[PDB]
């Protein structure tokens, strides 16, 4: 019915025992790769409760960032020892399944050791993955399967919905995409738009910008060959990636302060 | 192995204690846990420009709904280049873009956000946040989650 072998016992750090099941432990993928999981059951009817997928981005970034840091049922303190229950944990209306992906990520693994990989391999990988979790967990076939992501799950998300809407034994009702990566065009072009009205260029660059980079209206920021175009695209990218500003989340301070 | 700006200490000293590592059933044998493989990184192969082709075939079956959330403070991914993204796909059933509220305390109503909603498919901004949505507005995010869950309106 359940992988009694998967199941946390006591975690520490945690001062009162939680009142759902957890588990921890791997999922098949393709060829030689196990990826660990941590699935966290709901804590309101797990019986009837959906099952949601969540995938962290990178690629390379492990998921167990979004259970510690982000929404999961308990998070982690700045100690790290301590984990402190979450009062809006995603876990209080949904059976959350947060799987390290691909192979080599965290906790996760292959036999041979490569993890050398790309888009269309890490989406069958993560098919075999929720196959091997609905035979590990059988009791979680005919639920409301949700699959969840963040930043370049965006290509993770809707590659593995596209191979899950083909399998109809996988109860699929919807997916949700954080902040992710749908087309690297309209990310570079709304991100220079972006920089210069959130007050990062001036109007001496965004000038040059609109000049060069740009006929009438449209602006190309994305695979432009203009000389002046391609020399400000640099400055740009200068101040936004590698400068002391925050690049997910401008009003945050950079950890470790300005290089 | 951090992204730039990012401190992960807290998550990766808890871990790499090795009673946690016991506690989740990880093999010994396995090497030091990581926040993000620079491996895995380097090695990967990109293939995909654009997703419009893989949305767009979600959407044609009609069975599922679709959510693009966007902490609008964020620059790896800013909120502009989803919701044009989403305008893009040209969905039926268009609806007027309108703010979301979420009540907090004594504080009252407040504007989380805003969404511009199709068809199966609806775009949303978090005011405030940035890359990671759950972490800056936690209550937010969990009404946005249950609203999405319970195929509820997002306003
Ligand atoms: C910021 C962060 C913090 C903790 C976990 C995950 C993340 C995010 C993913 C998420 O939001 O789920 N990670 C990244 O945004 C990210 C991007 C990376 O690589 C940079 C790009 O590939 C680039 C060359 C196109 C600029 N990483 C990353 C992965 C492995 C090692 C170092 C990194 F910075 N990490
Ligand atoms: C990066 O994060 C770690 C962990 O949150 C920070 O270290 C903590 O600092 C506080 C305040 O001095 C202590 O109470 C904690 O016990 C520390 N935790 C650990 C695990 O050492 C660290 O200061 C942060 N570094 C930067 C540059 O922001
Ligand atoms: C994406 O990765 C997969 C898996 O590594 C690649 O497919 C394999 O490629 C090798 C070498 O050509 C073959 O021996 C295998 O039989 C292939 N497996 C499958 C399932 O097709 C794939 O070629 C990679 N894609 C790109 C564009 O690099």
């Amino acid at each position: 019915r359940a992988p009694d072998q998967d199941e946390i016992q006591r975690l520490p750090g945690l001062a009162k025992q939680p009142s759902f099941r957890q588990y921890s432990g791997y999922l098949k993928g393709s060829g030689s790769k196990h990826l660990h999981y941590w699935f966290v059951e709901s804590q309101k009817d797990p019986e009837n409760s959906p099952v949601v997928l969540w995938l962290n981005g990178g690629p390379g970034c492990s998921s167990l960032d979004g259970l510690l840091t982000e929404h999961g049922p308990f998070l982690v303190q700045p100690d790290g020892v301590t984990l402190e229950y979450n009062p809006y944990s995603w876990n209080l209306i949904a059976n959350v399944l947060y799987l390290e992906s691909p192979a080599g990520v965290g906790f996760s693994y292959s036999d041979d050791k490569f993890y050398a990989t790309n888009d269309t391999e890490v989406a069958q990988s993560n098919f075999e993955a929720l196959q091997d979790f609905f035979r590990l967990f059988p009791e979680y076939k005919n639920n409301k399967l949700f699959l969840t992501g963040e930043s370049y799950a965006g290509i993770y998300i809707p590659t593995l919905a596209v191979l899950v809407m083909q399998d109809p034994s996988m109860n699929l009702q919807g997916l949700a995409v954080g902040n992710g990566l749908s087309s690297y065009e309209q990310n570079d072009n709304s991100l220079v738009y972006f920089a210069y009205y959130h007050g990062l260029l001036g109007n001496r660059l965004w000038s040059s910008l609109q000049t060069h980079c740009c006929s009438q209206n449209k602006c190309n920021f994305y695979d432009n060959k203009d000389l002046e175009c391609v020399t400000n695209l640099q400055e740009v990218a200068r101040i936004v990636g590698n400068s002391g500003l925050n690049i997910y989340n401008l009003y945050a301070p950079c950890a470790g302060g300005v290089p | 192995m951090d992204p730039p700006c990012t401190n992960t200490t807290a998550a990766s000293t808890y871990l790499n204690n090795p009673y946690v590592r016991k506690a989740l059933n990880i093999p010994e044998q396995l090497p030091q846990w990581d926040m993000c493989n620079f491996l895995v990184n380097l090695q990967y192969r990109r293939l995909y420009r654009s997703m419009n082709s893989q949305y767009l075939k979600l959407l044609s079956s009609q069975k599922y709904q679709i959510l693009l959330y966007n902490g609008d403070v964020d620059m790896a991914c800013n909120f502009m280049g989803d919701e044009w993204f989403v305008d893009s796909l040209n969905q039926k059933m268009e609806v007027q873009r309108r703010p979301w509220l979420v009540k907090y305390g004594d504080s009252g109503e407040q504007i989380a956000g805003f969404v511009k909603e199709f068809s199966h498919i609806a775009f949303l901004t978090i005011k405030g946040a940035g890359h990671m949505v759950p972490t800056d507005k936690p209550l937010a995010a969990f009404t946005m989650f249950s609203r999405f869950l319970n195929k509820q309106p997002y306003e």
